[PDB]
């Protein structure tokens, strides 16, 4: 969180909350009821979304679901869509605590070297990724499609 | 036994072989692609259930 932040760098320290963090908690208060609202968008067309972000990404790289692919298979295939759905749940997270760190302990640490061992080709996840937030890009406003575009973004570049 | 009968006409088809039927095979592949996705997201939704709580 923006307050977990804050409050872990004043205890470092070993310090009150300075007026630059006082600030930063009072903008992160203020701006709550957007962040919940982007949020509540997000969580109730969950299945829209992850629907046509795997569409878009097997039709761009038909070669992950077809024989050899890393996708391919009923089980394997669930499991990418499950991996679309588990990282919109993570920017869903991201927005509501103002920070990327619920989507760096839930699934950026360790994502590279898992995806590296399993041979999952991180590229393919990045357009899935994109793909998932043209498609949240659409059902929101552009204020709205900015702010989520912001932790939409953190996750393609925290991949490569 | 005098008329014209004409016995053995030319058949309208070619007498070239099957054409290929790759693009055909990429489309019905993309038609696969979409019917394992449905699917896929059923037993997706199976795999984000929680661990011992049944
Ligand atoms: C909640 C946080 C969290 C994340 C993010 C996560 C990702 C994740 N995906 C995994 C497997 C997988 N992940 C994918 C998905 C990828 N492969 C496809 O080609 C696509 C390019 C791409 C998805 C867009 C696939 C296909 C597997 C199975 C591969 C295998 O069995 O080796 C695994 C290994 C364990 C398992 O099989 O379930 C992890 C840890 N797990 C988590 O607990």
């Amino acid at each position: 969180s923006a307050i977990t932040k804050a409050i872990l760098n004043a205890d470092a320290e070993a310090r009150y909350l300075s007026p630059g963090e006082i600030d930063v908690v009072r903008g992160y208060l203020a701006s709550g009821e957007r962040r919940v609202r982007v949020a509540r968008v997000l969580s109730d067309n969950a299945l829209r979304i992850v629907r046509g972000a795997g569409d878009t990404m097997f039709q761009k790289r038909p070669d992950l679901v077809a024989p050899g692919g890393n996708a391919y298979g009923e089980v394997r295939t669930a499991k990418c869509l499950r991996d679309l759905d588990y990282f919109l749940r993570l920017v869903t997270y991201g927005v509501l605590a103002g920070d990327t760190s619920p989507i760096d302990e839930i699934g950026l640490i360790g994502i590279k070297e898992t995806y590296s061992l399993l041979e999952v080709p991180v590229p393919g996840v990045i357009d899935g990724i994109k793909a998932a937030k043209q498609q949240a890009a659409a059902l929101l406003s552009s204020e709205d499609a900015a702010e989520a575009s912001f932790y939409f973004d953190y996750v393609i570049s925290a991949m490569s | 036994m005098q008329p014209i009968i004409l016995r053995t006409l030319s058949a309208r088809r070619p007498v070239q072989g099957r054409p290929n039927l790759e693009t055909y095979t990429s489309e019905v592949e993309r038609w696969k692609a979409i019917a394992q996705t449905q699917y896929a997201l059923e037993l997706a939704k199976e795999m984000s259930r929680p661990a011992l709580r049944t």
